[PDB]
């Protein structure tokens, strides 16, 4: 199922709670919210604070708040006060265009990398009344392309354009308190590295952590796809694609990937905790001039429902300014053929 | 200044007039058209003519390169070029600078192309592209004794008429002002009258005849009742006679010239009488214009308004404008000390001899000056620096 | 406590603060700020084939500059964007319909403040005389001040303003105090603070 | 227009205007005309004087002197008898036209003042023509700087007159769009063997010790011509066409960058097509 | 002071985290009609870590040379008998060789790059592209 | 022929995997994006240059990076006259770049012609339609170069006989 | 620009919002007695071959709207007298032309109505008839002398040629 919101890209998008609503930014210093009326899809809401694109947008399900950052170095938390969103301005401190951004599961704090080289670390003091960060900076050597929270709230995934995925401990005491141990590791004090791929290639356009996150998996522009489980001492599956880079990744079970990026559709990845190796079941959107649903390479991917433990439906959102639903179920009956964790 | 003139070339929307700099006149005069055969092989490129050769020819197809002063199409102009060189001018591109005018708010990329036929295809030494205004106001230095490039100039062509307000040698652009007025509509609007009136006009000579009593007849009248009065009282010292040759049957048809001796030239103050969409008088839209611009400079404006153009001929066009200028002027400044005594404003029309060819002539005049060798682009620099380099020209004299 | 770069439209200044008052002394004062950039634009965009005329189109190339001009980062490397391709420029629409197009001009305009001889006036850019206004500054002082530098004015929101001085205070270190130790540099720190407010 | 004209518009027009008035009775108007043609020739037209009953036409060629050691002179007194006149100072050759004193046709002397450059040329190619035509061997070759920097030598054989010109090629690039005519020129006599001869030779100067100029954009055209070619009858014509060569030869160099122009016009805007069709 | 660039001294730059095949075997199936193995010889133990550019063009060479060694319907085989990590070897080796045009050689490595292609998938081009440890 | 469409398709592959762009804000220069491949002030931004030849002569290098590719080609100059028609041509094009928006000013130096294919152009021009036009240029300037060869021959035949069979 | 009527007085008097202009005429009508040598009929007349090219005319007194209509009335007038041969047959074809009830303002056929106000009550319009139909005769019996050249049975083409244009782009048929 696919709709066009523009012919412009779609930086990023957010859904809210009931997935009654999407934010997307049409490639503007602009957030438009959108929402469904019979089928059909009504602009009810404009967010202009940004002076400059937006990069990264996130919707905290229970609190409904939005946070965006910008290429303006900003970074907005956007409340709900009768009909009309207030943005409150945070400050990232930092001198470079803010990336990308990610509330984490409790709703207590959010993630923005940017091009400083470092991610910051945002919460709010119900004293002093306003937001203040703490960054994580070590061993980052470049740009973080993407976030992606680890169910406890404290443990953090990144992509940078170093060529690492890493996972970081976020452990703020002030808002929150002392992780239970975990397989990544038992210390986690703020800013701790828990993990750090070893490829040297390819920037880290994605990445993602399972629903129990006792997995991150992440995409990089060499064309690869990998994962890595704290189960297995950290030991890191890798599959070579034969087409392009995928540029967005997301688990739809605990052994089930689905990415997307320059080749325009979504393929699927299954992984064997058996053998741990990584396999390719791929091609979801199966038949201008490309056959797929989107002309432009896909951005972004997000589980609508089902969470990422049994995902039932995903969205993606790309360069082409198509945003698409897709029904894991659909798609399985299409293609006998397909597996599925 | 070496041995040879400059070449001087005005390229207008009806005639092009070219010569070599240090001549009072154009040493040609021609329509600025182009006739040609309509993949091609061979030479076919060079099988065409120009100017009046090119008018009616029984096998070719006339084509106006130039639209409301514009280049409309490169590869035309470029052709017509070869034989402005090498059939009129009969110079080897290679040895005289050349300088040729453009529109008023013609393109830097336009000035390009130019550049780019001018040292690609003629490898010239140098070129220098002149804005029309500027020329015109040096040309009427010639007079009417402090010579300025400040005033307001008013070129009346054949496409359509510019009122362009020049401050010390820099058309102010974003005040230039048009009139859909000029001299192809005279020429029509003469024709209409004649149509209905004067039976026995070759119907494939209309126009002709039209165009022949606008320039041996036409004039503007101080008030229409009056003129119109004087020719129908004594009507032997107004109407006159004029006698063609049918093209057919070549036998001589004569017809009386009246009314539109002075009807043709009044459209410009009364634009409505011809056209539907337009009625500012001339008059109000040189107010307007020099209203638009800085204070300090408008008075300078009122004081030299200078004429331009073939369309600017007509006997008594400055001394009209003048005085229609002066009204409307003189009247807004009564409304200010009997609202409430502002100085008075000094509205001065400048006509001078060479007005027809006013732009071809400051241009033969600026580029027999030492200081035009020193301000146009040469070669060299053309082919170090690029075509960029003939974006802008110098203001001098 | 710290030194204020204010450059609004009429002129622009270099004030250092020291634990609660601005000290007379030392403050200096550069006679380049907006509008010096807004006319030389003029110049810049008349030199590449656009008809403005200074009092008339002030207001119009002020838009112009406020909207696309920019503070190079590296002018040779600038450069040869503007000379070898075509990435800097941009379309503008004018009071009247015709769109004109900036490239180069885009950064060459705001170059004036770290280049003054450019616009014909006498000095050594709003960069080195921050560096000159510190240097000359007490010495337990200045270590604070080179890092409390906070941009003000309307004139100082050109995008890449702050990288620019940065760069351009680490080039003057470099030589006017490491005479050339390229191993110290690391221990110059610089913070510009360039607020959204 | 592929053959270049011999005769100059100006000059003929000029006085076609001013002999019409003056058989018309009318007050004469003033002229005063500077202009030029190929080969830096200078021209001037005016009243000596200030007497509007006279009209001067005088012409300038820096290698006048050259052309008299020829029989220019002789010639051109033949040309224009009574009409010509003391050069006028700054020029080599004076014609001068009396208003008041025109024949009944002026067809003729205009036409002839049309060719006054023409005419002042056409003496060393009669000269040797002559030559060729009486069997005066070992004459010494003629040489016309006609440019500051190019050069024309004529020479009778026994049986054949040869014109050498030294040409030269500012742009690098005119050098090898004139191969290509060179080229054509030197199989020219596969289309008509009657035709004279043609021979080309790049940077090096045919063997015909001189002051003889070497260079990557110095050519050596050379026209043989024969019998049938210089003889009484074809003399003229074959004068006509001769002496335009060179100029005849940049032309066309010329006016083909400006077809390949309306090409490389043609295919740029075929490709802007395409990548625009390429916009969502 | 500004011909300084004070860049290259920034600790926020960039770092990368800083062999050869076996003539004597290659040259013996070579010299054998064994391409097959000669291919996958010359393919082993790539200098993608050695620094001198020089034991680099020792390597591209000897594998240049089985890719020229070989008979334009022979190629197939050879290129479906290496597996995915093979392919992405022989694509960064085909580029190197596109570098040093030599009589048909340019030719042939046209038709290994549509077979290479056609066996590794744009994807092993995609790795020439990003790999920063290359041969 | 018969390496012209091997050399072409190994050029479109590459081209394939090069212009895989996404916008990049500048990590060197506050609120800056410049084209990486151009600016080259960031090493990790960068790819491999890489280069595909069909001969000695005609080659094309493709210089990839995060949001910006630049690629380079080769003309076939057989002769002088095809050498100086390329000139003129390449010349005629470059001088026009900006209607061009992904054609680059001047070439990189050793080739006769050069694009510079921004995010910006991927994003409002589907990417594969631009991978379409660069081959479709390389053939279609080697063919107009060839018509403009003919042209100027055709046309030196003509006023070569209309001069000579005159006399 | 277009030419006014200045025989406007602080006295004269109106019909509907014309000025009832004095006219020297033999024929009957509303019309005041006329003092002055020169009446609204006269200026018609006078400015009539000016006036007609203007398609835009502003009024200043109630008098303009009288010329207004003799103006547009001349139109009518050459219409007819354009197609006949003789001073004479062009006097009976006008009055005619004159006795014919033309369309008044108020009533659909009259152009400018949004700028003619219609009689306010049957009296008004009685008059207003009367005086309309009385200027059509008076002008279309001296527009007859000054179109005829002494050299009868011919319409002079000097006022032929004006058949074809209409003042204000309007007409009254
Ligand atoms: N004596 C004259 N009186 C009135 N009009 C004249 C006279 N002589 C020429 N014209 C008219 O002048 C017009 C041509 O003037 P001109 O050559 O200045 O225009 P142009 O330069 O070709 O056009 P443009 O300035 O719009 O590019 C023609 O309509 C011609 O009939
Ligand atoms: N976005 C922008 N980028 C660059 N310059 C800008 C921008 N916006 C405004 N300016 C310029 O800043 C100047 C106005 O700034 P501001 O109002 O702070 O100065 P001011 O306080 O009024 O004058 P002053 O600081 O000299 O007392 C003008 O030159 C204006 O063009
Ligand atoms: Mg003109």
């Amino acid at each position: 199922a696919y709709h066009s919101f523009l012919v412009e890209p779609i930086s990023c998008h957010a859904w809210n709670k009931d997935r009654t609503q999407i934010a997307i930014c049409p490639n503007n210093h602009e957030v438009h919210i959108y929402e469904k009326s019979g089928n059909k899809w009504v602009q009810v809401h404009e967010l202009k604070e940004h002076n400059g694109q937006v990069t990264g947008v996130d919707w905290a399900p229970d609190s409904n708040r939005i946070v965006t950052c910008g290429t303006d170095r900003n970074a907005y938390v956007w409340t709900l006060k009768g009909r009309t969103w207030k943005p409150t301005l945070v400050i990232l401190r930092i001198n470079r265009a803010a990336r990308c951004v990610r509330w984490a599961p409790n709703e207590k704090k959010f993630a923005v990398g940017s091009g400083s080289r470092v991610i910051s670390i945002c919460y709010f003091e119900q004293e002093n009344d306003w937001w203040v960060c703490k960054h994580i900076k070590k061993p980052i050597r470049s740009t973080v392309l993407s976030l992606d929270w680890h169910p406890n709230s404290v443990l953090l995934a990144a992509g940078s354009c170093d060529f690492k995925c890493r996972i970081f401990s976020a452990y703020i005491k002030e808002v929150e308190e002392r992780p239970a141990p975990t397989p990544w590791g038992s210390k986690m004090p703020f800013g701790e590295l828990m993990f750090e791929s070893s490829s040297s290639c390819g920037w880290v356009h994605g990445v993602c952590f399972s629903a129990n996150g006792s997995r991150v998996a992440w995409v990089s522009h060499d064309s690869t796809v990998c994962l890595a489980d704290a189960d297995k001492k950290m030991a890191v599956a890798t599959l070579a694609s034969e087409t392009l880079p995928l540029l967005a990744v997301t688990f739809i079970t605990e052994s089930s990937l689905v990415a997307a990026g320059h080749d325009c559709f979504p393929v699927l990845f299954t992984y064997d905790s058996a053998a741990g190796k990584l396999s390719f079941g791929g091609r979801l959107d199966v038949p201008a001039g490309l056959d797929s649903l989107h002309k432009n390479s896909v951005s972004q991917i997000s589980v609508l429902s089902g969470g990422k433990a049994k995902c039932s439906q995903f969205c993606t959102t790309g360069m082409d300014g198509g945003m698409s639903i897709w029904d894991v179920r659909s798609l399985e009956s299409a293609l006998k053929d397909l597996k599925i964790v | 200044a070496g041995r040879l003139p400059a070449c001087v070339v005005d390229c207008g929307t009806g005639y092009t007039k070219l010569g070599y700099a240090g001549n009072t006149e154009p040493q040609f005069i021609i329509p600025s058209c182009i006739a040609i055969k309509e993949v091609m092989k061979g030479v076919d490129d060079l099988d065409f003519f120009i100017g009046d050769e090119a008018i009616e020819k029984p096998t070719y197809a006339t084509k106006w390169p130039i639209r409301h002063g514009i280049v409309e199409d490169w590869d035309l102009m470029e052709r017509f070029m070869e034989q402005v060189i090498f059939k009129y001018l009969r110079a080897e591109p290679e040895d005289h600078y050349f300088l040729l005018t453009e529109p008023p708010l013609n393109t830097p990329e336009n000035r390009e192309y130019t550049a780019e036929i001018m040292f690609e295809s003629f490898n010239v030494p140098g070129l220098y592209i002149a804005v029309q205004a500027v020329l015109a106001l040096a040309a009427s230095w010639t007079s009417r004794g402090e010579r300025t490039l400040t005033g307001t100039v008013i070129d009346s062509g054949d496409g359509v008429t510019h009122v362009i307000p020049v401050a010390e040698g820099y058309v102010i652009g974003s005040c230039i002002k048009h009139i859909p007025i000029a001299g192809r509509d005279i020429t029509y609007f003469i024709q209409q009258l004649l149509r209905d009136r004067e039976v026995g006009i070759p119907p494939e000579q209309s126009l002709e005849t039209a165009k022949a009593v606008k320039e041996r007849y036409s004039y503007v009248c101080p008030d229409l009742v009056k003129e119109f009065n004087k020719y129908d009282t004594d009507g032997s010292k107004w109407i006159k006679q004029y006698t063609g040759i049918n093209a057919i049957s070549k036998k001589e048809f004569s017809i009386d010239v009246g009314y539109e001796r002075f009807l043709g030239p009044e459209i410009f103050f009364h634009p409505e009488f011809a056209n539907p969409d337009f009625t500012q008088p001339i008059s109000e839209v040189v107010d307007e214009v020099i209203q638009n611009c800085p204070i300090d400079v408008r008075r300078p404006l009122y004081k030299n308004i200078v004429l331009s153009g073939g369309s600017t001929m007509f006997r008594d066009f400055g001394r009209r404008l003048q005085r229609d200028l002066k009204r409307t002027v003189d009247a807004r400044l009564k409304l200010s000390e009997e609202l409430s005594k502002p100085k008075p404003i000094d509205v001065q029309v400048i006509t001078h001899h060479m007005q027809r060819y006013a732009v071809w002539f400051g241009g033969s005049m600026l580029a027999s000056t030492p200081e035009f060798y020193q301000v146009c682009h040469t070669k060299k620099d053309y082919e170090e620096i690029g075509p960029s380099i003939c974006r802008h020209n110098p203001v001098f004299g | 406590t710290g030194v204020v770069v204010d450059s609004g439209d009429g002129v622009t200044h270099i004030c250092p603060v020291y634990e609660g008052f601005s000290l007379p002394h030392l403050t200096r004062r550069l006679d380049i700020a907006g509008r010096d950039i807004t006319r030389y634009l003029i110049k810049l965009l008349l030199l590449r084939g656009y008809a403005f005329n200074h009092s008339a189109d002030f207001e119009t190339v002020r838009m112009i500059k406020e909207k696309l001009c920019y503070v190079g980062y590296n002018i040779e490397q600038e450069q040869k964007l503007a000379l070898e391709t075509t990435v800097l420029v941009e379309s503008y629409t004018l009071p009247d319909g015709r769109i004109i197009k900036v490239g180069g001009e885009r950064f060459e305009a705001p170059e004036a403040l770290f280049q003054p001889h450019l616009i014909n006036v006498e000095g050594v850019g709003v960069a080195e005389l921050l560096f000159n206004t510190i240097q000359a500054a007490d010495i337990d002082t200045r270590s604070e001040f080179y890092k409390h530098i906070v941009l003000s004015g309307g004139s100082t929101m050109y995008p890449g303003l702050p990288s620019r001085l940065e760069r351009e205070l680490k080039q003057l270190y470099l030589e006017r105090v490491l005479k050339g130790d390229v191993e110290k540099l690391s221990k110059f720190k610089i913070r510009i603070e360039d607020p959204p407010r | 227009m592929i053959l270049l004209e011999v005769n100059n518009r100006i000059i003929e027009e000029t006085l076609a205007l001013k002999f019409e008035n003056a058989a018309a009775g009318n007050k004469p108007e003033a002229v005063e005309v500077t202009f030029a043609d190929f080969d830096g020739v200078l021209y001037h037209i005016s009243n000596p004087n200030g007497d509007k009953t006279k009209v001067m036409v005088s012409i300038s060629l820096k290698f006048y002197k050259e052309l008299q050691a020829h029989g220019a002179d002789e010639l051109l007194k033949r040309v224009y008898g009574s009409y010509l006149v003391n050069p006028e100072s700054g020029y080599n050759v004076s014609l001068l036209y009396d208003l008041e004193n025109l024949p009944a046709s002026k067809d003729s002397i205009v036409h002839q003042a049309g060719m006054l450059k023409r005419n002042c040329f056409a003496s060393v190619f009669e000269k040797y023509f002559q030559f060729q035509e009486e069997g005066k061997e070992g004459e010494n070759r003629a040489v016309i700087h006609y440019r500051d920097d190019e050069t024309m030598y004529v020479e009778s054989k026994k049986d054949r007159v040869t014109v050498v010109f030294s040409t030269v090629f500012k742009d690098d690039d005119d050098v090898v769009i004139g191969k290509v005519f060179m080229q054509e020129f030197k199989e020219g006599r596969r289309a008509s063997h009657t035709a004279p001869q043609v021979l080309f030779s790049h940077r090096e100067p045919p063997l015909e010790d001189t002051d003889a100029a070497v260079g990557d954009n110095i050519g050596y055209i050379t026209f043989v011509l024969f019998p049938r070619h210089t003889n009484a009858s074809a003399r003229d014509n074959t004068i006509n066409l001769i002496h335009t060569f060179r100029d005849y030869l940049h032309y066309h160099i010329k006016c083909s960058k400006a077809y390949i122009h309306t090409r490389m016009r043609a295919k740029t805007s075929d490709f802007l097509k395409v990548l625009n069709r390429a916009r969502p | 002071f500004r011909k300084v660039d004070v860049d290259e001294y920034d600790e926020n730059k960039f770092v990368d985290e800083d062999a050869g095949p076996d003539e004597g075997e290659v040259d013996s199936c070579l010299r054998q009609g064994n391409m097959t193995a000669a291919l996958q010889a010359a393919l082993k133990n790539p200098p993608i870590n050695t620094k001198s550019q020089a034991v680099k063009d020792r390597a591209g060479s000897i594998v240049l040379k089985v890719l020229i060694s070989f008979k334009a319907n022979d190629i197939e085989k050879a290129v479906q008998s290496l597996d995915k990590n093979g392919v992405d070897l022989l694509m960064k080796y085909i580029y190197k060789g596109f570098e040093s045009p030599s009589d048909n050689s340019s030719a042939v490595l046209l038709q290994w790059h549509e077979k290479a292609l056609a066996a590794g998938g744009v994807g092993s081009i995609v790795r020439v592209l990003t790999a920063r440890k290359t041969v | 022929t018969a390496t012209l469409r091997p050399y072409l398709s190994a050029v479109r592959a590459t081209l394939q995997a090069a212009l895989c762009l996404e916008n990049f804000s500048s990590q060197v220069v506050e609120r800056h994006n410049k084209p990486e491949v151009e600016v080259r002030s960031s090493k990790e931004l960068l790819l491999q240059p890489v280069t595909i030849s069909r001969n000695e002569k005609e080659k094309v290098l493709i210089e990839g990076s995060i949001n910006s590719v630049r690629v380079s080609i080769a003309v076939k100059q057989a002769d002088e006259i095809e050498k100086i028609l390329c000139h003129k041509f390449m010349r005629f094009m470059m001088m026009r770049a900006e209607n061009f928006f992904i054609l680059r000013r001047k070439p990189v130096e050793g080739y006769d012609i050069s694009f510079l294919i921004t995010n910006f152009h991927t994003e409002q021009m589907y990417k594969h339609k631009l991978v379409d036009f660069v081959i479709h240029f390389m053939e279609e300037i080697d063919k107009e170069i060839s018509e403009m060869k003919l042209s100027v021959n055709a046309r030196a035949r003509i006023v070569a006989e209309e001069f000579l069979k005159n006399f | 620009p277009a030419y006014h009527s200045s025989l406007m007085d602080p006295d004269t008097k109106l019909i509907g919002n014309m000025a009832l202009l004095p006219i020297r005429s033999q024929f009957k009508g509303p019309a005041p007695r006329e003092t002055k040598d020169t009446d609204i009929v006269d200026e018609a007349i006078y400015y009539f071959k000016a006036n007609v090219f203007f398609k835009n005319y502003e009024i200043k007194n109630e008098a303009d709207r009288t010329l207004i209509y003799i103006t547009l009335y001349i139109s009518e007038c050459l219409k007819k007298l354009q197609k006949c041969n003789s001073k004479s047959q062009g006097e009976k074809e006008m009055y005619t032309l004159g006795i014919t009830n033309f369309p008044i303002p108020g009533e659909p056929g009259f152009p400018l109505n949004a700028i003619y106000a219609k009689p306010a009550n049957k009296q008004e319009d009685e008059v207003m008839r009367a005086y309309l139909q009385q200027l059509r005769q008076e002008t279309g019996l001296r527009l007859c002398e000054k179109v005829f050249d002494p050299q009868n049975d011919k319409p002079s083409k000097w006022w032929t040629c004006f058949v074809k244009r209409q003042f204000m782009n309007k007409s009254l048929s």
